[PDB]
Order: C-alpha cells, then sequence, then structure tokens
C-alpha cells in the first residue's frame, strides 16, 4: 500500500466552485477509509487447529474445513479504475501545460511592456505627440470631435 | 436576612455574580490601563 | 505580472485533485479486501466454535 | 499538572461568569463517550490544543469533531511525540514546539 | 429539604420587597415624565404642524435613508425595547429590498445590545445614558448635531419611539424626517414666502432637534409606566410563589417533626 500524501490547504485552492460538492464529497470518503482501514488488522488471528482438532467431536469436519479453507482463493478485487483516473491526469496536465506556456507569453509581454513605461523620457523633455504613443489614454479624439478643443468643453 | 438571593443559589444568584463579576473585571481592566 | 505567477502556482498543485481520487481508490479496495477476509474467517471459525458450544 | 493548572483556573473564570469562549471551549473538551478511556498522552495533548488558543477559533458544534479527526491524525503520525511524552512526563519545550507545529498544521489543514 | 425551601423563600422574599421597591418608585418617576409631557407635546407637535399643513409626501426615489430607534439603557420596562426593534428591522429589510440603502442609529444601550448583532455594519452611531435622567433639550441638541456631523448624505429619515396613551398601553410609531432637498422642491411650499435654500437648511437642522426631542420625552413617559406595570407583576407573581412556597413549608417541617418522633419512639421501644 503505497499512499501518496496530500496537503488538504493545498486541494482546498484548486477546485472549482461548480464541482466543489464532489471534491468536498471525496474529502468525506477520504478519512472514513483511513480510520476503518487502521481500525483493523491487515490480516485476521488465522484461528488455531489444536484446539479444534482434539476438542471437537467430528471426524472430517475439522480436518476438510481447515482444507477448504486454506484451498479458498477469496477474490482480491483488481483495480480497474486507477489508470481511468490516470488518464484524465495526463490529459488535465496537458490542458494545463498549455496554459502555463500561454501564460509566460503573457507574461514576457508585461515585462517588455513595463520596461518602456519604466525609461520614459523624463517629462521636461516629453512632447505632447510623445505622451499620446507612451498613455493612449490621453490622446485626443479626433475623429469623434474635429473641431477645437477637440473634447467636450466641460472636460476640459 | 439580607443576601438571600446569593445564598440561596438559584437562577437569581448565579446572574448576581455574573453581572457583578462581569462589572468588575471590566472595572479592574479599566484601572489597570490608568496605573 | 505577480497576479499570472500565482496562476502559475495554483495550477501547479493541480495534481493532488487526482492524488486523492487515486489514494481514495486504492485503499478503498484495501478496505473491501480486508473485510473480505474477515466474512470468510469470521464465519468458518463461527462454524467451528459451534460444533464444540454443542 | 502544567496543561491542567491552567486549564482548571480558566474553567473556574469561565465558571464565576457562566474569558468565555475559552471556558466554552473547554467544557466542551471536558465532554467524552462511553467506553472510551484516552491515554494521559493524548489527554494532555487534547487539553494543550484547548488551553493554548487554538480552539477559540472553532464554533463548539464542531469542537468534538475536531477532537476525534486531531487524535485519529497524532496517533496515526506522531507516535514519536506522544512516546516522549509518556517516557519523560514533562511537556518539554522541544516537545511543546513539535506540539505547536502539529496542531496549528493540523488547524490548517481541518 | 427544610434548608432548601428556607433558602428559597427568603430569596424570593427578597425579589418580591426589592421589585415592590422598584415598582413604587417607577411610579414616582412617571408621575414627573408625564407631568413634563405636556409642554413637551405642544412644543413637539407645534413642530410638525407645518409639515402637516404644507403636507410635505417626500420622494421615494432616493436611496440614502436613515432610521432612528428610540429607547433606553435600562431593561425591565416589558416590549419596551422589543418594539423599537421590532418596527426598525421589519422595515430595514422592507427598504433594503427595494434598494434604499439604509443606516441606523441607536439612542439608547438597549436598542443598540439588540440589533448589534444582526445588522451592526447598517450602524452611523450610538449614544448613552439615556433613561437615568429625564430627558431634556440639552441631550436632543448633543443628538442632532453627530447626526449631522456624520458625513451620512441622507436623503430621508424616520424615528422611531413609544407613543404614550395611558398607562396601560403605548403603541409604536414612527415620524418621518425630511431633508432639504425634498422640502425645498415640493411645489406645495410655493406659497411660504421670503424662502431660499438657506433658511429652509436651518429650519430643517432644529426641526430634527425636535421631533428628537418629542420622542425623547414620548418614550421616557411610556418606559417609565411599562417599567411600573412590569415591576407590579414581577412582585404579584414572587408573592404568589412565596404562598406556594409557604404552604410547602409548613408541610415539610410537619413531617420532619413526625419522622423524628417516629425515630424516637421506634428506638425507644426496641429496649
Amino acid at each position: 500500500l503505497a499512499l501518496k500524501t496530500i496537503d488538504w490547504v493545498a486541494f482546498a485552492e484548486i477546485i472549482p466552485q461548480n464541482q466543489k460538492a464532489i471534491a468536498s464529497s471525496l474529502k468525506s470518503w477520504n478519512e472514513t477509509l483511513t480510520s476503518r482501514l487502521a481500525a483493523l488488522p491487515e490480516n485476521p488471528p488465522a484461528i488455531d487447529w489444536a484446539y479444534y482438532k482434539a476438542n471437537v467431536a467430528k471426524a472430517g469436519l475439522v480436518d476438510d474445513f481447515e482444507k477448504k479453507f486454506n484451498a479458498l482463493k477469496v477474490p482480491v478485487p483488481e483495480d480497474k479504475y486507477t489508470a481511468q483516473v490516470d488518464a484524465e491526469e495526463k490529459e488535465d496536465v496537458k490542458s494545463c501545460a498549455e496554459w502555463v506556456s500561454l501564460s509566460k507569453a503573457r507574461i514576457v509581454e508585461y515585462e517588455k511592456e513595463m520596461e518602456k513605461m519604466k525609461n520614459l523620457i523624463p517629462f521636461d523633455q516629453m512632447t505632447i505627440e510623445d505622451l499620446n504613443e507612451a498613455f493612449p489614454e490621453t490622446k485626443l479624439d479626433k475623429k469623434k470631435y474635429p473641431y477645437w478643443p477637440h473634447q467636450p468643453i466641460e472636460n476640459l | 436576612g439580607a443576601g438571600s438571593i446569593r445564598e440561596a443559589g438559584g437562577a437569581f444568584g448565579k446572574r448576581e455574580q455574573a453581572e457583578e463579576e462581569r462589572y468588575f473585571r471590566a472595572q479592574s481592566r479599566e484601572q489597570l490601563a490608568a496605573l | 505580472i505577480d497576479t499570472e505567477k500565482s496562476q502559475q502556482a495554483l495550477v501547479q498543485k493541480r495534481h493532488y485533485l487526482f492524488d486523492v481520487q487515486r489514494n481514495n481508490i486504492a485503499m478503498a479496495l484495501e478496505v473491501t479486501y480486508r473485510e473480505r477476509l474477515y466474512r470468510v474467517y469470521k464465519e468458518v471459525k463461527n462454524r467451528l466454535d459451534y460444533h464444540i458450544s454443542v | 499538572k502544567q496543561v491542567a493548572g491552567t486549564m482548571k483556573l480558566e474553567l473556574a473564570q469561565y465558571r464565576e461568569v457562566a474569558l468565555l469562549s475559552r471556558g466554552v471551549r473547554l467544557t466542551e473538551l471536558l465532554k467524552q463517550g462511553q467506553y472510551s478511556p484516552m491515554a494521559i498522552e493524548e489527554q494532555v495533548a487534547v487539553i494543550y490544543a484547548g488551553v493554548r488558543g487554538y480552539l477559540d477559533k472553532l464554533e463548539p458544534s464542531k469542537i468534538t469533531k475536531f477532537e476525534n479527526a486531531f487524535l485519529s491524525h497524532v496517533v496515526s503520525q506522531h507516535q514519536a511525540l506522544l512516546g516522549t511524552i509518556r517516557a519523560d512526563g514533562k511537556i518539554s519545550e522541544q516537545s511543546d514546539a513539535k506540539l505547536k507545529e502539529i496542531v496549528t498544521n493540523f488547524l490548517a489543514g481541518f | 429539604t427544610l434548608k432548601d425551601i428556607t433558602r428559597r423563600l427568603k430569596s424570593i422574599k427578597n425579589i418580591q420587597k426589592i421589585t415592590k421597591s422598584m415598582k413604587m418608585v417607577a411610579a414616582a418617576k412617571y408621575a414627573r415624565a408625564e407631568r413634563e409631557l405636556k409642554p413637551a407635546r405642544i412644543y413637539g407637535l407645534g413642530s410638525l404642524a407645518l409639515y402637516e399643513k404644507a403636507d410635505i409626501k417626500g420622494p421615494e426615489d432616493k436611496k440614502k435613508h436613515l432610521l432612528i430607534g428610540v429607547s433606553s439603557d435600562r431593561g425591565l420596562c416589558g416590549a419596551i425595547h422589543s418594539s423599537i426593534a421590532k418596527q426598525m428591522k421589519s422595515e430595514v429589510a422592507t427598504l433594503t429590498a427595494a434598494g434604499k440603502e439604509v443606516m441606523l442609529v441607536g439612542i439608547g444601550d438597549k436598542i443598540r445590545g439588540i440589533l448589534y448583532r444582526t445588522h451592526s455594519d447598517q450602524f452611523l452611531v450610538a449614544f448613552k445614558e439615556v433613561g437615568r435622567k429625564p430627558p431634556t433639550f440639552g441631550d436632543a441638541s448633543v443628538i442632532a448635531l453627530e447626526l449631522l456631523n456624520s458625513g451620512y448624505e441622507f436623503d430621508e429619515g424616520s424615528i422611531i419611539f413609544n407613543k404614550f396613551r395611558s398607562v396601560i398601553s403605548y403603541k409604536t410609531e414612527e415620524k418621518p424626517i425630511f431633508s432639504l432637498n425634498t422640502v425645498a422642491s415640493a411645489d406645495s411650499m410655493s406659497i411660504y414666502d421670503d424662502i431660499d435654500a438657506d433658511v429652509l437648511q436651518n429650519y430643517q437642522e432644529y426641526n430634527l432637534a425636535n421631533i428628537i426631542y418629542y420622542s425623547l420625552k414620548e418614550s421616557t413617559t411610556s418606559e417609565q409606566s411599562a417599567r411600573m406595570t412590569a415591576m407590579d407583576n414581577a412582585s404579584k407573581n414572587a408573592s404568589e410563589m412565596i404562598d406556594k412556597l409557604t404552604l410547602t413549608f409548613n408541610r415539610t417541617r410537619q413531617a420532619v417533626i413526625t419522622k423524628e418522633l417516629i425515630e424516637i419512639i421506634s428506638g425507644a421501644a426496641a429496649l
């Protein structure tokens, strides 16, 4: 039994709201197994025969039981689901590997964008045609307002 | 037989203790500030 | 930028959602397997202590 | 003794004013099931987690839940701390620090 | 047990005596606080005759809102502090449902300590010391200042108080409080001469101290009478309990004497 530890505080924040019940119910099933698994030995105490070989007045019954018991192969259920949940993860990581890639693009852009506004000309040397390429917020709307002062007089 | 409400120990004695000692705990933590 | 960094951190922790399902499955079978080993022993002994009780 | 002195005094202080939330937490800590006798090591760990302040954040209706889960976790994972408690008899500064660690991490988990 | 019953008898007798003394004290306080309501009901009601002759209706479109609940510090009144809080939180949700943002103010520690649980952030300011001394205009003038030195651009207001009617019964009531932009815009105020938007501000700021003063007189002569009635009922209940416990005490003392006799007699007759 090669269990994997889990940081529940990390598990708590990486779930979407649309399925919190599932992930919460998965938590419910989780600890219920943990105690129940720990609340009983991996193997029961294999009962004696010597106390039953001699202190039982039946012939054959005390042996064929032990014979049939030993000759009983209780089937352990195969997984048949561990690879199926692993089928989702490898696909999920694939869907998330690309996302952390696209974020890198949207980050190399910003760091390149930020260094621009980090090196803007000292404003004393700046021209109104330079303040527009730096802050596109300040460029007047020469298309909406064709005539002077190219803006609402109230805004002025 | 004064003080009988506290000597009995019913509901009106427990609430007497509560009222009095909460008032005096407030006053005590306030008087520890002025010092 | 820093908010985009954290979004890389959160998705870095993603695998836990699949680690629970693995853990919650793997032991679930062991629980049934273990309990199955009682239903055999707790019964064959029962049919043994009977013939010694009577 | 170290934990129970302060626990007794805090429970008294709560009983005269029935702080007050810490006292409610302590009484709900004292509640126990039938035929469930704890060990002294586990008992002192629980009353520690109760008096040092890590429970004035929960609502009393989940206090017993917290102690059940916390005892399960500690007896499953931290047998060495409880072994040192059972061997020494004192909650040394090493043991106090390790127990602080365990209780804060579990409280985060809860 | 005889000692238990003696303890309980002494306790409830102390309770009954103190409750009767308190009832007589509240009766002495009410007789005064009701004599000083007749000159403060001509003043206060004569301060709102304009808003009824001018028939100011008030605008239902504005969102911000103020709600004054008047009560005292001392309990033992009955449903005095409960009727006010019952009315406030009843219509706080009524105005919040229509988008009207409501922010509360609490006159008296009792009306605050009740609503401090549910609506605590919807709470502009609260006051103390209401109830010990008979409320005076110096108290109503102060409460009006911090209702203006608060930065709350309230567009409509109502003050809830316990209208006194008789020693037996009172009713809860709310009086409307109009701001400037509704009394200056009402087309029924066009007849009023020499009016500009400043002499209305000084008139709306004063009529805030009046409707608070008229409220503090009604809700203190209605609280002392309710305290009188509540202490009367408490003393009466204590008296019936004392009667029942005295019957039980007599039964128990007779049983104890008989039991002691039987013990002594059985010890003497066994020799």
